[PDB]
């Protein structure tokens, strides 16, 4: 009978799910036509994790592994395992090892290696494209390119670290919204966390937006998250049951006590507002939510 | 362990208004919604109007803009204003209220309904 | 009174709080000569951040702010505060929270967005023994393997990696604090040093292994509570009831102690153990608060 | 309150042997530390031995090899083997106990002390 409670990390405390960025600000888009069905940042509120979703903020978009061998410029293969140096299990029920990318994109991290008296080293910048057919780690396998041509060594322990997107032109793919095909063609995503959509009239979804950097070009992209990897935490350890499908929330300006509007935390993880309009949300980046009820769907929520 | 007591039901002229009003004493919490469903003669329950205590409202298409649903929070009572009332709106009225808590399951509460009537009759 | 509590992750499940890295192993080394003193992962069991310790674990080592100019190749930035307002020199801290508190060459990609707009990110070195170091006046010099792609006014960040070399002549040390305001002038406002007071007992750290751009080494950080422990003390903000909290490491499959720890109320661990290296125990344990006890109380060997 | 029930003084001849006992009851905790301290003639207060619940043991150096502290935890007593006893032990011992909890501060009890005379 454990009361549910959220973190009271304020808005400039939290970090994306989806990506390891800070979160900037609170986003919504009613005009959205994509499937919105992330697997990074999922996570039920008794404490359930989804989809590719593991706890640590390291393993977001991550990869360990090892490089097997050189294959548009100099790319390279590596077999990918989980993110604590076990193997990957393809028969396991999860779309992806823990950590995987789930967007499409040209992914622009560092990969790193440490041979097995002391070990030799190198790091390279990297690109992984997502939406590749050779992006296989469903299988146990993926691609990435280096600016650099040769100091990348074969059946060394490998480290990729996320930094951003390479590019956002035509030509690189993004869609934040596109899942990648983690067993590459015409094979289908399996164990996937369901899509999430506002299930009554006049509500869209909440976001948190972050910003990503990019290695060159024009843009400003962003990775919107259904919660901070600091509620994913939280509600798996805490793992208190739900007493309905809807919790409803405050976001609450602690200086002065208001209450700056409200919004609905559904059962699987994510937020909907009665908002009419697109774009960021103009709030105080103290504000944070407050756990006030578990409501049901005669709880109408005050406009936005 | 939640009570409604209605009130405000007739036979009215059409085209004419009535008020209803529902007031729940108790074990009652802070954070609650209260509304009306309606049921015709020979049909089924259908939602009329309802009202949340965070200030949000429902309506039927069929009531929008004749009817609206408001509150005193220090009388614990929720009114229905029915204006522009036509025969079609005959039927038993009966409130409802959900009372939520952080620490238990939503717990409903309903009245025994009252009757309107619209009729030139 | 709120009851005291420890986060329930497993060591598998936790994070560097002094660089962006998973905790490997458990770790002592009694034959440590060195005064140990670090700014970041620092927080009373009550909740108090100290230090240069902030909650964002993209936050640590971190650095936000706009290059001025070209000074290799060199490049001079004004550091702001992580959310983006300016530091100010004279708030009580030693430096903009998230800087780095150790001696070395810190390997990054710099990356900037002009205020659609442009951008541009290239690999980048930090020398935290450099003079022109100097956080805490809100200035730092950064070099990159880039000649001419850095654009000065414009906005800028710095994402942490690993160390660029553990060579001699580039003076890694764990210990070793930055000079904040660089050159004869001394660190303000620091998060005090920790150190066992009891004889038989030695600090007990979480341990992780930091890359490395090129050479040769398996350089470690070592931190005094992972950023899981800091955030979740800091919500919390638990009243402590004595000085030191009595902490059981348990294997949750077996229910079996490996061992006990004092968790001390600054916000360290101490453990009875004669031996260095890491602690063979479990990846899936974790540490459990069992009592508040007083110096009367005596850790079991390791 | 905790009560602690201390036996097992008196007089001894130099080089033989003596065991102290404590008993503990009443608002007891199950993690705990039970120790011994005395005060030779006109001398000052000072740490015997001790032992915690986690099995971690304390002693004085001037005790070591000499005195063992034990506990039997089924009937919340702990002993102190004092052997190769000198005229300089000679004190009273007084049973000191810690109790701890995971929602209070630690909480103190001491017994009333037996005398310990080691001569001719």
């Amino acid at each position: 009978s454990k009361p549910f409670t959220l973190p009271i990390l304020t808005l400039g405390e939290l970090t994306n799910s989806r990506f390891p960025l800070p979160i900037d600000v609170l986003y919504t888009n009613p005009n959205e036509s994509a499937i919105v069905q992330c697997q990074n940042g999922r996570c039920t509120l008794d404490g359930e994790l989804q989809g590719t979703t593991q706890l640590l903020p390291t393993g977001i978009c991550a990869f360990r592994g090892k490089v097997t061998q050189q294959v548009r410029g100099t790319h390279w293969n590596m077999t990918v395992t989980n993110l604590n140096g076990t193997p990957f299990d393809p028969t396991e029920d999860v779309p992806a090892p823990l950590g995987t990318p789930d967007f499409s994109g040209q992914i622009y991290g560092v990969i790193s290696q440490r041979n097995t008296n002391l070990p030799a080293n190198r790091a390279h910048e990297a690109v992984i494209a997502t939406y590749s057919p050779k992006f296989t780690p469903k299988l146990g396998n993926i691609q990435f390119s280096t600016w650099e041509t040769q100091d990348v060594s074969s059946g060394q322990p490998t480290k990729f670290t996320p930094v951003g997107l390479a590019s956002v032109d035509a030509n690189s793919h993004f869609d934040q919204w596109t899942l990648p095909s983690y067993s590459g063609a015409l094979t289908l995503n399996m164990n996937l966390a369901p899509s999430v959509a506002p299930v009554f009239p006049g509500e869209c979804l909440l976001f948190f937006r972050s910003f990503i950097p990019l290695k060159g070009g024009y843009g400003n992209p962003a990775i919107d998250c259904l919660m901070p990897q600091e509620w994913v935490q939280h509600l798996y350890q805490e793992s208190a049951p739900s007493l309905s499908d809807v919790a409803l929330v405050r976001y609450v300006n602690p200086e002065t006590g208001r209450t700056l509007f409200e919004a609905k935390l559904h059962r699987n993880g994510f937020l909907t507002v009665a908002r009419n309009s697109a774009g960021p949300v103009v709030a105080p980046t103290n504000g944070y939510f407050r756990f006030d009820s578990w409501v049901n769907q005669f709880y109408t929520l005050a406009p936005m | 362990d939640v009570q409604l007591v209605e009130s405000g039901g007739g036979l009215v002229q059409p085209g004419g208004s009535l008020r209803l009003s529902c007031a729940a004493s108790g074990s009652i919490f802070s954070i609650y919604a209260m509304g009306w469903y309606r049921q015709a003669p020979g049909k089924q329950r259908e939602l009329v109007a309802s009202i949340s205590s965070g200030g949000g409202t429902n309506y039927a298409d069929s009531v929008k803009g004749r009817f609206t649903i408001s509150g005193d929070n220090a009388k614990n009572t929720v009114y229905l204003q029915m204006n522009s009332l036509k025969p079609e709106d005959t039927a038993v009225y009966y409130c409802k209220r959900e009372d939520y808590s952080a620490y238990a399951p939503p717990s409903g509460s309903r009245g025994r309904g009252t009757q309107v009537t619209v009729s030139s009759h």
